[PDB]
């Protein structure tokens, strides 16, 4: 999973954490088993002017559950008056862009994060790791594992 | 589906989008003010129209929202701190012709010329001529004639913009819910919803009062002794009974007496301490200089600088291409950002400068950590206070001598303590009194209790008997001398200097005991200790969001002002100074006038 999120919320995408982004964006499950990555890409995601290409949803009626999309954009209605389709009084929009500038400090520089979740099903393995190799020996006695 | 929920939202798309207008804003003045053109004028009045329209807006669309209902501190706070519809409650025509008050008032006070009666083809302006002329000359009658020049050609001007001012100022301040504008400053200083921790508007006048009651006899002291010093300079032009002149005090108006510590030195045959010669011989620059000012708040107990405040900062004069203003601020960009904007060079009081406006940028950083609406300190005095307690820790011969500036055998001798403490009287309560004397009469000119035929009256009257200035010649109702400051002819508060001159001492006095420091006040040093770094910080990074009050309890222990760690500060330059007041008559008589 691949998306950009400010330098000053990059622990919010953790098991057992809230805030903006943890609730109405991206959420990790409690026992989400995996590695978070995570690093900092100022010199291509910033640009002179203000980079407006990348948004977040800032309000929403309730939290997402994990591992869960939310491309809607409906208006949030924030009190008791309908809205029509239109923003207004109680009637805000739920994406916001970030700002990012190539003179902004840590914590508010774009940092691109990954995350690799990793799921065990019935299914057989298909996914592993590289098992290394050694070099061989002849007439000697040494023990051997080639497959099983 | 409550208002306080609504109320939060709308916070939250505030704090969204006023601090990316806010930061371009700021982009926008650094390139104006780091590069002086025809183009980044244009972007910066731009950015500040589109930065006030989206204020406006915001304010109009905020004011839809009950504020009895709200039943959180933080939003009730930054829904009174947005909802300052200040400028807009009055008509357009009101509204336009106090904006061309203030501008007409701008130009005259900055664009004013005076020109010699017997040199009429070269006239004098305000900065290089006036200024000169009360602090580096001597003579009487050239002193006399280019402070009546200041107050006739300028005072003149400005009696009736000064009579519409405070109308229109009063009238807006009826219009928001205020007893007149005095009142509408010292709404600022005013907290409720708090138990215990809540302060009135008449009490800061209290306060302010006791407090001048209490300092009265140092400043009496100190008057005494420096009228005992203008006697031998001027036999027969200061009496030793009467209040002195007000054209020798050193300044164009007598706020700060720093230039007459030529005349005012206990003891002249010692030099005061300069660190200038063993600075320019180690090979220093300013670059050297803001890495040591680092190392200093890092060893207190403060983190250390951005990456960006070093490779985005202009530390020296970029050259004669480009051009400048060489006038130490602290910018506060907002999204993490913080520069200066400073032509530091190699001096000791540019080396204090710039320990201030460290101070300035770490005070920003605590703050940062909090809403737009909240991203500034407790009060008007605060800052300015951080920054001048940090400049004067910086200044002490033990932190000068452990830097590398000052050489290790130079021993600390009592009269270079006595002038150190004399010139730190001269530039910091050498104004105290006139401050109050400002303050005061602005509030009972707004409030009402002075007639318009008695203004500069009672203005001459206050600065005589509360103040030890009397008027060489007498002013009638035409001669607008109060106006003719910067502060009151540009709308901006003074009790915020006196405020932050009793912050400054408290929070020295604070760091000191925190600190386990024995010995004097002024020779004490808090760089290596982090125990008071961090009862500051403690204070520091809870900003506007906590009443002032709150703060003060925090980092000093008390939730009011006081003036007994100034009196504390200067208890051997007291000592001292009634030592050196045997015979001389202490105090002031308010007949006596150079008539
Ligand atoms: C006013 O609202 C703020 C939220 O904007 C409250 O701050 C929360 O405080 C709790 C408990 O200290 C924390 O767990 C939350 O993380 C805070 N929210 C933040 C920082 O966004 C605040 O407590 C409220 N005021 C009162 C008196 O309840
Ligand atoms: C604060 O602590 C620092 C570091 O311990 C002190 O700096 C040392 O001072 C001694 C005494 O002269 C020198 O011999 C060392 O060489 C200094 N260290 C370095 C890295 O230069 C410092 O003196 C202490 N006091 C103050 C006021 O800073
Ligand atoms: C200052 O502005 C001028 C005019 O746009 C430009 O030519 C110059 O490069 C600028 N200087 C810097 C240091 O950016
Ligand atoms: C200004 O704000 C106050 C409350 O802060 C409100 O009562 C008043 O109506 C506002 N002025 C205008 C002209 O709407
Ligand atoms: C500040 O920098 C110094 C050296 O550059 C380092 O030893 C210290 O830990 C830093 N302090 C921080 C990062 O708070
Ligand atoms: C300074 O100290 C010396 C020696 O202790 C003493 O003779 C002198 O009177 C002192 N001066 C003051 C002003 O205290």
């Amino acid at each position: 999973d691949s998306f950009v999120i400010r330098g000053d919320e990059v622990r919010q995408i953790a098991p057992g954490q809230t805030g903006k982004i943890a609730d109405y964006n991206y959420k990790l499950p409690d026992d989400f088993t995996g590695c978070v990555i995570a690093w900092n890409s100022n010199n291509l995601d910033s640009k002179v002017g203000g980079n407006y290409n990348y948004l977040y949803r800032l309000f929403r009626k309730s939290n997402l559950k994990p591992f869960e999309r939310d491309i809607s954009t409906e208006i949030y209605q924030a009190g008791s008056t309908p809205c029509n389709g239109v923003e207004g009084f109680n009637c805000y929009f739920p994406l916001q862009s970030y700002g990012f500038q190539p003179t902004n400090g840590v914590g508010y520089q774009p940092y691109r994060v990954v995350v690799l979740s990793f799921e065990l099903l019935h299914a057989p393995a298909t996914v592993c790791g590289p098992k290394k190799s050694t070099n061989l020996v002849k007439n000697k006695c040494v023990n051997f594992n080639f497959n099983g | 589906s409550t208002i306080e929920e609504q109320a939060k939202t709308f916070l939250d798309k505030f704090n969204h989008e006023a601090e990316d207008l806010f930061y371009q804003s700021s982009l926008a003045s650094w390139n104006y003010n780091t590069n002086i053109t025809e183009e980044n004028v244009q972007n910066m009045n731009n950015a500040g129209d589109k930065w006030s329209a989206f204020l406006k807006e915001q304010s109009t669309l905020a004011q839809m929202y009950p504020l009895q209902e709200i039943q959180n501190l933080t939003v009730k706070l930054q829904l009174q701190a947005l909802q300052q519809n200040g400028s807009s409650v009055l008509s357009e025509d009101k509204s336009k012709r106090l904006n061309t008050i203030l501008n007409t008032m701008s130009t005259i006070y900055s664009t004013g010329k005076v020109c010699n009666p017997d040199n009429p083809q070269e006239c004098l302006l305000l900065e290089p001529g006036l200024n000169e002329i009360m602090a580096n000359s001597l003579d009487y009658n050239e002193r006399l004639w280019a402070w009546e020049s200041w107050r006739s050609e300028v005072g003149k001007q400005l009696r009736p913009l000064y009579e519409e001012y405070v109308v229109l100022k009063n009238e807006m301040a009826r219009a928001n819910h205020y007893e007149d504008y005095g009142d509408y400053w010292r709404g600022d200083y005013e907290v409720n919803g708090v138990d215990g921790y809540d302060y009135s508007r008449g009490q800061l006048i209290e306060d302010v009062e006791h407090t001048f009651e209490e300092i009265k006899p140092l400043y009496e002291h100190l008057h005494a002794y420096v009228r005992a010093k203008l006697m031998n300079a001027y036999p027969s032009y200061i009496s030793p009974i009467g209040c002195l002149p007000a054209h020798l005090l050193g300044d164009m108006w007598g706020r700060f007496w720093t230039n007459l510590y030529s005349l005012t030195v206990p003891f002249g045959q010692k030099p005061n301490i300069d660190v200038t010669d063993a600075m320019v011989d180690q090979a220093w620059d300013a670059q050297r200089i803001f890495k040591e000012a680092e190392k200093f708040f890092v060893s207190v107990g403060l983190p250390n600088m951005t990456q960006g405040f070093w490779e985005n900062s202009m530390l020296t004069d970029p050259g004669n291409v480009q051009k400048a203003v060489c006038h130490p601020t602290a910018w506060d960009l907002g999204k993490g950002d913080f520069r200066i904007l400073m032509c530091t060079k190699v001096t000791m009081d540019d080396f204090l400068t710039a320990h201030h406006e460290m101070g300035h940028i770490q005070y920003d950083m605590a703050y940062a950590a909090q809403p737009f609406l909240l991203r500034n300190g407790a009060n008007e005095g605060f800052h300015e206070a951080v920054g001048e307690i940090m400049s004067l820790s910086a200044a002490t011969p033990k932190h000068l001598k452990s830097i590398g500036l000052l050489s290790p055998d130079f021993q600390e001798d009592n009269e270079t303590e006595i002038n150190f403490l004399l010139k730190q009287a001269l530039t910091i309560v050498g104004t105290l009194p006139f401050t109050y004397m400002l303050e005061k009469w602005r509030w009972m000119v707004f409030k009402g209790e002075i007639p318009k035929d008695q203004w500069m009256k009672k203005w001459w009257e206050m600065k005589r008997e509360i103040v030890g200035v009397v008027e060489p010649v007498p002013h009638d109702e035409t001669y607008c001398d109060p106006a003719s400051l910067f502060h009151v002819s540009n709308d901006y508060s003074f009790i915020r200097y006196y405020t932050r001159t009793l912050y400054q001492f408290q929070f020295q006095e604070a760091l000191c005991q925190a600190a386990k420091h024995e010995g004097p006040l002024h020779k004490c040093d808090i760089s290596n200790s982090t125990e008071a770094g961090q009862k500051l910080f403690n204070m520091l990074r809870l900003g506007k969001s906590e009443p002032w009050t709150l703060a003060l309890e925090n980092v000093v222990g008390a939730k009011n002002m006081n003036v007994r760690p100034l009196l504390n500060y200067f208890e051997p330059l007291f000592t001292w100074l009634k030592d050196q007041n045997k015979n001389s008559f202490v105090g002031w008589s308010t007949d006596w006038s150079p008539y």
